[PDB]
C-alpha cells in the first residue's frame, strides 16, 4: 500500500510540476503575442483548460493527504 | 627471525561495510586482499587503509574461501575465491592498473564450495575445491577442466590442504582422511574429534633450528615421504596435532595401520576455533570468543592471549608461506572479523 | 544532484537528484516527492533528507543488505 501511495503522490506531483511550467509558457508566449485573432482565441482556451487542470488538481492533491 | 611475535595492539584497522570472511596475504607487496558476507572482493593496501584499490563484487552470494600464489614459470598472481553461487571465481591481479583483472569461473559443483586452495609442483599449476557435495573436485589452471572426482566421506567435507600428490580433508562427519591425488584411493582414516572440521592443514619442513619436536622426521621414510605431520581444527573447542600412519608403498592403505594417531592436544579457547597457521614454533589460531590465541608447538601452551580483538566472531588468520625459498616469512600477520572490521599487526 | 553525501566508513557515495529520488552508487528510493534541499549522515546509519514538501523523513541504509529502510519521519 505504501508503494502504491508513493506511486500515486510521485505521478501526481510531476504531472503538477509539468502543468505548473506549462502555464508558465503558455503566459510567456501569450505575453509575447501580445491568424492572429486565432491564436490568441486558442492560447486563451489553452489558458483556460490548464486553470481548469490546475484546480482540479490542486483539488486532487488535498484529497490524497486525506 | 622466525621467532617474531606480534605487539598487543592492532596496527592499524581496517573498515569493511559487512562481514569478513576469508584475509589473505599478498607475498611480495603488502597488500591484504579482504572478503564479504556481501560477496565484495577488496584488496586493501597497508600503508594506506582509507580505500581500497579496487572493490569487485563478484558474486551474489557469499563467498567462504581464498587462495593466493604467486606462480614461478621456468609471472604474475593468481587470487581464487569460493563462494555459494555454486561456482568458484578466478581472478589475476595486474600491479600496473591496480585493478582486478578475471581470468575464467571453474564450474561442476552441486552445492555451495566451503574450500580452495592452488599450487604448483613441477611446472603446472593445479587448483582444488571441496563443497557440500561430498566430494573433493581439482582442475588444472592452463586447462581449465577437472581431472579426478570422488567422494571419501558420507557426509561433507569442510577444508583441505596439499602438497606434492598427497590431500587431506577435514569433514562434517569428525573424521580426517587422507586423498591421494592420482589413484583417489584413501590410505588413512582419522577419528577423535566431537565436532565438524573447520580447517586443517600440514606441517612442513624447515631447513635449520635449534631443536624441533613437531616438524622434524624421524626415519628415513619420513624423510623420503615428507609428509609426516598434520594439525587439524574443529568445533569442539580444542586443536590436535596428528600423527599419520605409513601407507604399503600406486601406494596402499595398511590394514593394521591405517588409522590416524592424535599426538597432543590444545584446549583453552571459549568457543569453536575457525582457522590455523603454523608459522615455525608457534600455531597461530583463532576462535569464535572475540580472540585470537598463539600456541607453541613444544610446550603446548598458549604464550600469548589477545583478548577482545574483536566485538564479534574471528573468522580467518593468515600467514606467509616460510616452507618454501622462494616467498620469505615477513613478519606480517593480518585477522579477520564477524563485526565488520579486519585489524593488521606489523613489527 | 541537490546534495552529495559519503559514507565515512566505506567506499560508498550518497546521491540525491533533483527529483527527490536517492540513488547510492558504489539503490534508488525515493524518500521524499518533492525536491530535496539537504542531507547528513551521521555514524547505525541514519540519513535526515529534508525537503520542500514540509516533510523530512529519515532513512538508514543496510550495509549488508545493500537496500534503504526508511525508520521515521517528522
Amino acid at each position: 500500500k505504501y508503494q502504491d501511495l508513493q506511486e500515486n503522490q510521485r505521478f501526481v506531483n510531476v504531472g503538477l510540476e509539468k502543468l505548473n511550467e506549462s502555464v508558465l509558457k503558455v503566459n510567456e508566449l501569450n505575453k509575447t503575442l501580445s491568424n492572429v485573432q486565432a491564436n490568441l482565441d486558442r492560447s486563451i482556451s489553452l489558458v483556460k483548460s490548464l486553470t481548469f487542470e490546475k484546480e482540479r488538481w490542486l483539488n486532487t492533491t488535498k484529497q490524497f493527504s486525506k | 627471525v622466525l621467532k617474531w611475535i606480534p605487539r598487543n595492539l592492532p596496527s592499524c584497522l581496517i573498515n569493511v561495510e559487512s562481514s569478513v570472511t576469508s584475509v589473505k596475504l599478498h607475498p611480495n607487496l603488502p597488500i591484504v586482499f579482504v572478503a564479504t558476507d556481501h560477496g565484495k572482493l577488496y584488496a586493501f593496501d597497508l600503508f594506506n587503509y582509507t580505500i581500497p584499490l579496487a572493490s569487485l563484487q563478484s558474486h551474489t552470494k557469499a563467498i567462504t574461501s581464498m587462495d593466493v600464489l604467486f606462480t614461478n614459470y621456468t609471472n604474475y598472481l593468481v587470487i581464487v575465491t569460493a563462494s555459494k553461487d555454486l561456482q568458484i571465481h578466478v581472478f589475476k591481479w595486474v600491479s600496473e592498473e591496480c585493478k582486478f583483472q578475471q581470468i575464467r569461473s571453474l564450474l561442476g559443483h552441486e552445492h555451495i564450495v566451503s574450500a580452495v586452495k592452488i599450487w604448483q609442483k613441477n611446472n603446472d599449476v593445479h587448483i582444488a575445491s571441496c563443497s557440500r557435495d561430498q566430494t573433493v573436485k581439482i582442475w588444472d589452471f592452463h586447462n581449465g577442466w577437472s581431472l579426478k572426482t570422488f567422494q571419501p566421506h558420507s557426509q561433507w567435507v569442510r577444508s583441505i590442504d596439499v602438497l606434492g600428490d598427497y590431500i587431506i580433508s577435514g569433514s562434517h562427519d569428525t573424521t580426517l582422511r587422507l586423498t591421494h591425488w592420482p589413484s583417489g584411493n584413501g590410505l588413512s582414516v582419522g577419528t577423535g574429534h566431537e565436532f565438524p572440521i573447520e580447517k586443517v592443514k600440514f606441517i612442513h619442513f624447515i631447513e635449520d633450528s635449534p631443536e624441533i619436536r613437531f616438524r622434524t622426521p624421524s626415519t628415513d621414510r619420513y624423510k623420503n615421504w615428507g609428509m609426516q605431520y598434520c594439525v587439524s581444527a574443529s568445533r569442539d573447542r580444542t586443536i590436535k596435532i596428528w600423527e599419520i600412519p605409513l601407507p604399503t608403498l600406486a601406494p596402499i592403505p595398511n590394514p593394521t595401520d591405517s588409522n590416524f594417531r592424535c599426538v597432543l592436544t590444545l584446549k583453552g579457547h571459549l568457543s569453536w576455533v575457525r582457522d590455523i597457521s603454523i608459522r615455525g614454533q608457534y600455531l597461530f589460531s583463532c576462535a569464535d570468543d572475540k580472540s585470537v590465541r598463539c600456541w607453541d608447538l613444544n610446550t603446548g601452551q598458549c604464550l600469548h592471549v589477545w583478548e577482545k580483538l574483536h566485538t564479534g566472531f574471528v573468522n580467518c588468520l593468515d600467514l606467509d608461506v616460510d616452507f618454501d625459498s622462494n616467498v620469505t616469512p615477513r613478519q606480517m600477520m593480518v585477522t579477520g572479523g564477524l563485526d565488520c572490521k579486519s585489524n593488521v599487526f606489523m613489527r
